[PDB]
């Protein structure tokens, strides 16, 4: 829906000759909710409506509003012209309400989304140098489409709900397969079997699809040389380009999520078909044990990227952001000077926010490393959008060791979205567990839940030596042989003191004394800190007990 | 002879009717003043409070009644919606009440002409406590003497129901977790539910009975505090199902327990309303004795200010406020 479709839908519901006000999105959301609520109140004639009749009236009025938005969206979506850029190959669709951009599909999305009549006309040489492998991939994708055409809206919702609720997507793919077999009126399982018999090596074709859908990065993102920054820093820096790139990710993650769902259902079908149908009894069972968990992890990774590409950023006041950046600068989590970004007061997704803040600064480097050492190559839209989108997918990848996506959300005060991101990530991703618990602890501290923050900080302390993000918090005290865990606890103790939570400072300092076993100076400093906070709270007995435990007579 | 030097209230505000419950808005309303609700015999009053401790332009307490809602029945509990905002171009006031008629009422207002309420029916016993889901604001949890915990949408449709083994006495959402619910039962059992799985995750048992009130610490999601019999009880999760601390709160039973919204080591308790005065005790975990002891005539409700170490209790036709040092 265009904002223009929504504004027109409201005007007609109001039956009112009101001028089009250029409403903000928050005003528009308030105005939509109030307009639909007023129609619900007008539809409720009686004071004694049952909760179910009220629910039904609510659904009906939202459905009427939605249908009104659809009719206006259809009218605004009418194509008026095509703009083809001769030098850049950029293709633009000029609609009545809006402008769309055409980006080239990747190989996997192209083969999945092409009409069945044209799939037989694809040049096998574009798919693989190996004609037999190309034919196996085409036959496999026809099987995935046969599955996709029979998945009901309820079955599609059941998989999406399973990912949201952190259920095993493998077990849910097995349930959907049971329901598909129970409802097999058209002998489709026989058609899928007949087409799978045409596949010489289904395992190699599955492995090829999973590999082209995998954006796991080996950690060699070399740090930027400073001297080429000034002319390329503004490439794709417009809000229009940001949203086009983030929409490319939203669409790629949505299409690949469907491919991973249908592939998981097909892999469970291949397991059920067993030794009776495919020449390879012992190799199929053993290779599917490795490929099913990989397809499940890709499904969850694309669900996360899709969710983030649709999740709206919260509007944060500049004063709260500047204060959070001062608090994070005390943590040294911020090298970036606040360039006076007027937050252009547009709605952005958390992926649009990440793109503008972090990913954008790295694009000049991606452009240079790829052989464009000649400043004379003409800009090609088709190659550039594909490269930008692949790079941004690597940065958004849940297994990425750089952890920059969660760092960007914390920096922009996006605590609710960061909590939901960490909730959706922790059960199945083991790469950045400590960094997730540290970010979650900071979110709980801002929420005023200091006890849960302390538990999460204590969990994060276990992974401090393994994760590059937690190691960055340690590297700045050039002082003698302190354990990295004790340096981390000293950092968390400074942060709990700045927030003014003395009880949690004592609990953490007591834990930190256990880790300080060999350093009597750190033990003296921590026990002096415990003494000060017990004294400030008026716990005279505990302050005296802490004083007797101080190993340094001068501090005592 | 230790004369229990009962501290006078730091501030006192007169009310038009008897105060049976009082609750500060725990959410950001975007106004400079803290929103407060109090429930009387047939009315709910919404007010703004500004204190000299947060605003140097105020001498003492500035108390302003914003709106009075006719309720018709005695109000027992109040819950704020996290969608409540007063600084918006379209202000939204939303809160829920539980009353002596066993019904929930959701009030929605723009502070102008649009004043609507929805009645939710289904509890067969008295409702003892109710809360909005904090972060989404879409769902209400309620507990009562019908041995049920119920979950409602804003449309008054029951989404979920948990059968309890005794009367439900208090309910709290997990501060960071949209699907985690704490339910405290009169027999001393505190249960945690997951609303995605519809399962009990864990339980705690009080060393005394009856359990009368429990609260989830917002500043430390591992801490649970309650009052049972004469004592206050604290647990630290997941370390133990046994209480970390159990100490005397009140001689003639403890009634209410609430954590401070600004300090994880500070909480308040109220004694059972005797014939003349209820005791209020503010505790800090580092101290073996209450840091402040107050008294109110027939103490009713207990709530904490969002930012200040300031608590409120209703009593007769008055609100009484106690500030503690941090």
């Amino acid at each position: 829906f265009t904002i223009a479709a929504v504004q027109k839908a409201i005007q007609i519901l109001r039956k009112g000759s009101g001028r089009v006000l250029d409403l903000s999105w928050e005003e528009l959301r308030k105005d939509v909710t109030l307009t639909v609520e007023n129609e619900i109140q007008n539809a409720v004639i009686d004071y004694d409506v049952s909760q179910e009749e009220f629910r039904q009236i609510n659904i009906e009025n939202w459905c009427k509003f939605y249908t009104c938005c659809l009719q206006y969206q259809e009218t605004l979506s009418r194509p008026l012209a095509l703009l083809v850029h001769p030098d850049t190959n950029m293709v633009c669709l000029l609609r009545k309400g809006f402008l769309s951009f055409l980006a080239p599909c990747s190989l996997v999305e192209h083969l999945y989304l092409v009409p069945a009549e044209h799939l037989l006309t694809v040049d096998e040489s574009v798919i693989s140098d190996d004609i037999d492998a190309a034919s196996d991939i085409v036959n496999l994708i026809q099987c995935l489409r046969m599955i996709a055409d029979y998945i009901s809206e309820d079955m599609a919702y059941l998989m999406e709900s399973a990912c949201c609720h952190l259920q095993s997507p493998e077990r849910v793919a097995e349930q959907i397969l049971e329901d598909l077999i129970a409802n097999d009126i058209d002998n489709i399982m026989e058609n899928i079997q007949n087409k799978l018999q045409d596949t010489r090596n289904p395992i190699r074709a599955i492995g090829f699809l999973l590999q082209n859908m995998d954006y796991e990065t080996n950690a060699d993102m070399e740090q930027p040389q400073p001297n080429t920054r000034l002319n390329l820093s503004t490439l794709y820096g417009s809000i229009t380009a940001s949203s086009v790139v983030c929409q490319a990710i939203c669409k790629i993650s949505a299409t690949r999520f469907l491919i991973c769902r249908d592939l998981l259902i097909l892999q469970h079908l291949l397991l059920r078909l067993g030794d009776m149908a495919l020449i390879g009894a012992g190799q199929l069972l053993h290779s599917q044990q490795e490929l099913i968990p990989r397809a499940a992890q890709l499904l969850l990774s694309y669900y996360m990227i899709r969710w983030g590409s649709q999740c709206l950023a919260c509007a944060v006041p500049v004063d709260i952001l500047e204060s959070n950046l001062q608090h994070l600068s005390v943590l040294e989590l911020s090298d970036s000077q606040v360039e006076k970004r007027r937050y252009t007061s547009g709605i952005q997704t958390i992926v649009e926010l990440f793109f503008e803040d972090v990913a954008r600064k790295h694009f000049p480097h991606v452009f240079i490393q790829s052989g464009a050492s000649q400043l004379q190559e003409p800009l090609n839209w088709s190659d550039l959008i594909k490269r930008i989108t692949n790079y941004l997918l690597q940065l958004l990848w849940p297994s990425n060791p750089n952890f920059q996506f969660a760092e960007c959300l914390m920096r922009n005060c996006q605590y609710t979205q960061l909590q939901e991101y960490v909730r959706l990530l922790l059960p199945w991703c083991q790469v950045n567990v400590g960094s997730c618990h540290f970010m979650l602890a900071q979110c709980y501290l801002v929420a005023g839940e200091g006890h849960k923050a302390l538990d999460c900080f204590s969990q994060a302390a276990s992974e401090v030596e393994r994760e590059d993000f937690l190691e960055k918090l340690i590297r700045v005290e050039e002082g003698e042989s302190v354990s990295p865990r004790l340096q981390y606890y000293n950092r968390v103790l400074r942060l709990l003191e700045d927030v003014g939570l003395p009880e949690l400072v004592i609990q953490l300092a007591t834990i930190a004394i256990g880790e300080a076993s060999d350093d009597w100076r750190s033990q003296a400093a921590l026990r002096t800190r415990i003494f000060k906070h017990h004294l400030d709270m008026g716990h005279n007995n505990q302050a005296y007990d802490a004083l007797t435990q101080i190993p340094d007579p001068s501090r005592q | 002879m230790k004369q229990d030097s009962a501290s006078n209230a730091t501030y006192t505000v007169d009310c038009e009717d008897y105060v049976h419950v009082v609750e500060f808005n725990p959410f950001d309303s975007g106004e400079a003043g803290s929103l407060l609700a109090y429930g009387g015999i047939s009315y709910v009053v919404i007010a703004s409070c500004r204190f000299q401790e947060e605003d140097s332009t105020v001498e003492g307490i500035e108390f302003k009644t914003l709106k009075t809602f006719h309720h018709g029945e005695r109000v027992v509990a109040i819950a704020w919606s996290p969608e409540t905002r007063c600084d918006a171009l379209l202000p939204l006031l939303r809160f829920a009440t539980a009353a002596g008629d066993k019904k929930i009422r959701i009030f929605t207002s723009d502070f102008q002409d649009k004043n609507e309420y929805k009645v939710i029916e289904g509890h067969s016993g008295y409702i003892n406590d109710l809360v909005f889901c904090s972060p989404e604001g879409t769902d209400i949890a309620s507990v009562g003497d019908d041995h049920t915990c119920r979950i409602w949408d804003l449309d008054g449709k029951q989404i979920a129901m948990f059968i309890l083994r005794s009367p439900g006495m208090s309910v709290a959402w997990h501060p960071e977790g949209a699907f985690k619910l704490m339910v405290a039962e009169k027999t001393g059992t505190i249960r945690f539910y997951d609303l995605t799985t519809h399962q009990a995750i864990l339980s705690l048992e009080s060393v005394q009975v009856p359990l009368m009130s429990a609260d989830w610490c917002v500043r430390n999601t591992l801490r649970i505090g309650a009052v049972a019999g004469n004592d206050w009880i604290i647990w630290e999760m997941p370390r133990s199902s046994y209480p970390q601390d159990n100490k005397p709160a009140h001689a003639d039973r403890a009634r209410m327990f609430r954590w401070s919204k600004c300090n994880e080591n500070v909480f308040a308790t109220t004694g059972y309303p005797g014939k003349m005065k209820s005791q209020i005790a503010i505790h800090h975990l580092a101290h073996p004795q209450p840091i402040l002891i107050g008294t109110a005539p027939v103490g009713s409700g207990l709530s904490w200010h969002r930012r200040l170490p300031l608590c409120v209790v209703g009593g007769y036709r008055k609100l009484f406020f106690w500030l503690t040092e941090m």
